[PDB]
């Protein structure tokens, strides 16, 4: 199944 | 040489372990990130089968779609790599 | 207010339009860029079905595998966004 | 059909 996933760099 | 640090994972930590290997080999080899994330990607599709992302850089901000237990972001010294099937 | 270039495109210009303009309204009511990448995603899984993914930053590199005439690459004044379908 | 891309920034 999917997963929905957020990045962000610092 | 680089400090690896795991930031998010949804994948088994040998897998971990192995993004954390097969991107430490791409920045012994390449320099630049669109080189670097090729090397990562197109190793993840062997050693794992496709299809997989991988981006590579020092700002930016992402919102995927990943098949569970598929999902790695990681910082290499100041670099981060973001890698996930589809 | 923002210079749209954009830098590859393997899409039907309309959509690239679309990308250019819905990006735009990312950027008006978005300032971090995981929340501008999130708002396109979204839109565009919304406008166009899925399986899209967006990266937005300054500095990356990227490689990725994209169903054909589902990709776009371009700039928004300094800020570059990566849109494409899995 | 899938197709491969590359991109960097500048």
């Amino acid at each position: 199944k999917t997963r929905n996933s957020q990045t962000q760099t610092d | 040489d680089r400090k690896a640090v795991i930031k998010n994972a949804d994948m088994s930590e040998e897998m971990q372990q192995d993004s954390v290997e097969c991107a430490t080999q791409a920045l012994e080899k390449y320099n630049i990130e669109k080189d670097i994330a090729a090397h990562i990607k197109k190793e993840f599709d062997k050693k794992y089968n496709p299809t997989w992302h991988c981006i590579v850089g020092r700002n930016f901000g992402s919102y995927v779609t990943h098949e569970t237990k598929h999902f790695i972001y990681f910082y290499l010294g100041q670099v981060a790599i973001l890698l996930f099937k589809s």
